[PDB]
RNA sequence: AUAAUAGUAAAGAUGAAAUAAAUAAUUAUAAGACUAAUAUAUGUGAAAAUAUUAAUUAAAUAUUAACUGACAUUGAGGGAUUAAAACUAGAGUAGCGAAACGGAUUCGAUACCCGUGUAGUUCUAGUAGUAAACUAUGAAUACAAUUAUUUAUAUAUAUAUAUAUAAAUAAUAAAUGAAAAUGAAAGUAUUCCACCUGAAGAGUACGUUAGCAAUAAUGAAACUCAAAACAAUAGACGG
């Protein structure tokens, strides 16, 4: 009945799956910008093109302890690199 | 060992094993 | 409690490409304005007349003006001559 | 108690792959009697506005605009095939109700559809669309894929 | 027809073990399949180097030479001939012994087995029937 | 135009010490750079000493430390514990089973 | 041992949301009871959406009340319960998980438990001593 | 995969190609296998291994109290467990995929790429006991100079840090080493076990033992040679 009919709107919505956009009728270009922030945020062009082969177990674990050490050297990089700027800041 | 060492027990590995194939087809037919 | 990563000892601290702010040519920064202009009120209409203005006078004796912003970083001046000091590296 | 077939809106989905581009365009259809049928549930009716039917207008792939063989895959194509169907929702009288964008995965494709709609050849149909959305389908574990290519 | 043919290299001074082993091979097996065949034959400096075919697009008589030399190649030729008798017609020698030749093999009379693709196409299409049946009996089990 | 972008203009709060500093463009870059959300501490209940594990069943809670598509977000990103990312992801994934999540 | 058990019962009808719980509820604290069980609490989370369209014996579902039902009771009634649970069509999803009586023998639910109230009594006492 | 629905004429693949009322889209049904993020295999486990959820059973941590009073260490033989492939039966078989048959590429292509895809990959009950089964580093005990970073326990308070004692990891001093490097061991010592004695022949031959089998274990000699090997150095070269 009615009670069917005008509870289907937050129903509709209610079951999102958050990979969707509300357009901006304005700059219709700035919500597409927003779609592919959500993808590359959760991986979904990275996820998508790994899962075109298969990778032996034991590659997969050496591609994944490679990454994770290249991702903490790269902090350890930056660490190093923002006390060389405050030291030269500060005169040494 | 070094891998251009492991490839000499390889070839003999390889060999072995290709006569052993040989030697069952033989007793296939004679049998 | 923020996890500080502590690089080995390297050969060498350096930014491979270190990024510098450019500022933006003047006279193209009129250009775009002016061809924008145009595109609103029409080409050679009054309005983009302070512009077309501009433009010649951006532009009269180099078309990109007088350029004299080139700049490049010293972080990797900074970053050889303070790494040994600043490292961390036990003694010998 | 009738049937009283209506649009509700038109879904335009994008699928984008490595070697094509198709673009299907689908309208919406809501029986608008449904609701007064004998022995419907609340459920049932509920379950029937979740998800509507579809019915397929206009279906496109680039081998429909003449780009044949490798030429299908390329940004060209997809750019051209988008604006054959921007068209034909035009020349259909299909540009009445709100349109749902749906793209489906990231070949050449995807950012040649996107362009040909924020652009000149969709000014009409970008001013409908309401939702974009993305429905690349993933695995979680799933089937085991092919060997890696040795090249 | 390109893909008929098939080229091949002989060198003169080929061992008629690898002659009568891999390169007889060769030759049967394309012939049987229907592919035309052209051996050329030159020596092992020149028909092996970069301009393989090439070479061979360049073809006062070559100078007779040791009869040694033209019993290898000789033999080879014939060998051959021999090798490949009830595979393919007669040979179309274009060169000299004492030089670069181009034996032009061409496949003997052979029917076409293509009712075999249909064969395949077929059973494909049996084996996804029988899946259907298959798949029908586990929704009437699911349903009882 | 008498109108400034807020991301060029900072708004000094009331009752607070200000340096001429303040004024200037630095100030505004600095304080993007240093801008870390030190806060959540207060305002994250995994950060507070209760067992994320008493959360499966409440996905309200659990909804604050997963992307818009349901991904767990990494510990680099939630600032938990070892122990509390270990639990925390417990608790999402039987959430996820039980069908609340 | 004491077991927390999260049951999503279908609304079947709109006009009695709570008649299949309140049955269900009933049929499984019996068991409870009947078994030399204990029922410790019946907690209604009330009518909430389901996070996707679900099925259950050839029929689909988009919402459901959630209940939850702290009991003590052995290992096999534990299964039993889980059984017919898992069988009954009014049930959606049901899911039992142990809480652990090793340190003290008064445990709140998990709900109560994650708002800082720990055993039943600290609830019970909130509503003596201050209500 | 099948069926329905509208909707069409190409689709699929590749470096480019070609072999074998669709494709795409929206529904419904069935089946098998797998387990996205978290995630560091961090941790845990004797190793092999182990990361979707719950439950049952078993085992696993630190400190304190009391108790036993050397009951310990190591371990030939022996025993147990042991990836992947393989094998013996009975099921299952979506996807993947030796082989086989085709399509391409090529001077040729018994390959690399593509198609159809059998064994196998899955489960149940077994056989077998092999891997670069690797940290290429047996186990145990005593001991030796630092820093940093986590973790755990404890203590204190002017309540959130601070102070302690262990574990782990990273970089080191000393020492050691052919050096590369090791770094609490590859240091200083002690105890026990396994193993090695130039290369090639050879982990082969023969015999024996075990196994349904493939095989696994055990394991030589003759002939020949003055070689053979490791770390590091400077070059040359690198599609
Ligand atoms: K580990
Ligand atoms: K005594
Ligand atoms: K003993
Ligand atoms: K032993
Ligand atoms: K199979
Ligand atoms: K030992
Ligand atoms: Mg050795
Ligand atoms: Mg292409
Ligand atoms: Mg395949
Ligand atoms: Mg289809
Ligand atoms: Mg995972
Ligand atoms: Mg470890
Ligand atoms: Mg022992
Ligand atoms: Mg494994
Ligand atoms: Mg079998
Ligand atoms: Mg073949
Ligand atoms: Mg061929
Ligand atoms: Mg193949
Ligand atoms: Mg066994
Ligand atoms: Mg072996
Ligand atoms: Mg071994
Ligand atoms: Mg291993
Ligand atoms: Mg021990
Ligand atoms: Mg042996
Ligand atoms: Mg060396």
């Amino acid at each position: 009945a009615e009670i069917a009919r005008s509870s289907v709107e937050n129903a509709q919505m209610r079951f999102n799956s958050g990979k969707s956009i509300i357009v901006n009728k304005n700059n219709p270009a700035e919500s597409f910008k927003r779609l592919n922030r959500i993808m590359f945020e959760n991986n979904i062009p990275g996820d998508k093109r790994s899962q075109r082969f298969y990778m032996k177990p034991g590659k997969v674990a050496e591609l994944k302890r490679s990454q994770r050490h290249r991702k903490e050297f790269m902090m350890g990089f930056k660490r190093l690199i923002e006390i060389v700027k405050d030291a030269k800041r500060k005169g040494y | 060992d070094s891998v251009m060492r492991k490839r000499k027990k390889k070839m003999k590995k390889h060999k072995l094993r290709k006569r052993r194939k040989r030697e069952k087809a033989e007793r296939r037919k004679l049998s | 409690k923020p996890p500080v990563y502590r690089l080995p000892p390297l050969p060498r601290l350096k930014v491979k490409k270190p990024i510098i702010r450019q500022e933006a040519n003047k006279c193209l920064v009129l250009m775009s304005n002016l061809l924008q202009c145009w595109s609103s009120y029409g080409h050679m209409s009054p309005k983009c007349a302070g512009l077309v203005t501009e433009l010649k006078s951006c532009t009269s004796e180099s078309a990109l003006g007088k350029r004299n912003n080139v700049q490049k970083s010293n972080i990797n001046y900074h970053a050889a001559r303070l790494y040994d000091r600043i490292n961390g590296k036990p003694h010998d | 108690y009738k049937p009283k077939e209506e649009v509700v809106k038109y879904i335009l989905h994008g699928k984008f792959t490595k070697n094509n581009t198709h673009l299907t365009f689908s309208s919406v259809v809501e029986d608008k009697n449904f609701h007064k049928n004998k022995g419907l549930t609340y459920n049932d009716t509920m379950l029937y506005y979740l998800n509507l039917p579809q019915k397929v207008k206009i279906s496109l792939s680039t081998g429909c605009l003449g780009f044949r063989k490798a030429a299908r895959g390329e940004y060209e194509a997809a750019f051209q095939t988008s604006g054959r169907m921007f068209e034909l929702i035009k020349e259909k009288n299909m540009l009445n109700k709100d349109i749902e964008v749906v793209m489906d995965d990231f070949g050449k494709g995807r950012a040649a559809f996107i362009s040909a709609l924020v652009g000149k050849e969709g000014a009409s149909v970008v001013k409908k669309v309401v939702k974009i959305s993305d429905a690349t389908k993933l695995k979680f574990g799933g089937v085991r894929s092919p060997k890696m290519r040795r090249l | 027809k390109e893909d008929n043919l098939k080229h091949i290299k002989i060198s003169w001074q080929i061992e008629s073990d690898d002659l009568k082993r891999q390169k007889a091979h060769e030759i049967v097996s394309l012939l049987k399949k229907g592919n035309k065949v052209t051996l050329y034959l030159d020596d092992k400096n020149n028909i092996n180097s970069n301009n393989w075919l090439e070479n061979f697009e360049e073809l006062g008589e070559p100078p007779r030479l040791p009869e040694s030399v033209f019993q290898k190649r000789a033999a080879v030729l014939e060998t051959l001939k021999e090798i490949v008798s009830e595979y393919a017609n007669d040979p179309v020698l274009l060169g000299n012994m004492n030089s670069k030749m181009i034996m032009k093999l061409i496949p003997k009379d052979v029917k076409p087995q293509n009712n075999d693709k249909r064969a395949l196409k077929e059973l494909r299409k049996k084996e996804r029937q029988e899946k259907l049946q298959k798949r029908i009996q586990r929704k009437k089990m699911n349903e009882m | 135009t008498k109108k400034i972008d807020q991301s060029l203009s900072k708004k000094l709060p009331k009752g607070t010490i200000y340096d001429p500093f303040d004024f200037s463009m630095g100030r505004i870059h600095l304080d993007r750079k240093y801008q870390a959300n030190k806060n959540s501490n207060r305002n994250d209940i995994m950060k507070s000493g209760a067992n994320p594990l008493e959360f499966y069943a409440r996905p309200r809670i659990l909804s604050r430390y997963v992307t818009s598509t349901g991904r767990i977000q990494h510990r680099d990103i939630t600032g938990l514990s070892a122990k509390n990312q270990r639990r925390l992801s417990k608790a999402i994934r039987r959430c996820q089973a039980i069908g609340l999540m | 041992m004491l077991y927390e058990l999260i049951g999503l019962v279908r609304i079947t009808n709109s006009n009695a949301p709570k008649l299949e719980a309140k049955e269900l509820s009933s049929t499984i604290g019996k068991l409870i009871i009947q078994n030399r069980g204990v029922v410790r609490d019946i907690v209604p989370m009330g009518i909430r959406y389901l996070p996707k369209i679900m099925k259950k014996d050839q029929e689909k579902h988009f919402r459901a009340y959630h209940f939850l039902m702290l009991f003590d009771s052995s290992a096999a009634v534990q299964s039993e319960i889980l059984r017919t649970l898992k069988k009954d069509p009014r049930v959606i999803r049901s899911s039992i998980v142990k809480v652990d009586l090793d340190k003290q023998l008064d445990r709140a639910s998990s709900l109560h438990r994650s708002l800082g109230k720990k055993s039943i009594l600290e609830l019970v006492n909130e509503d003596y001593q201050s209500i």
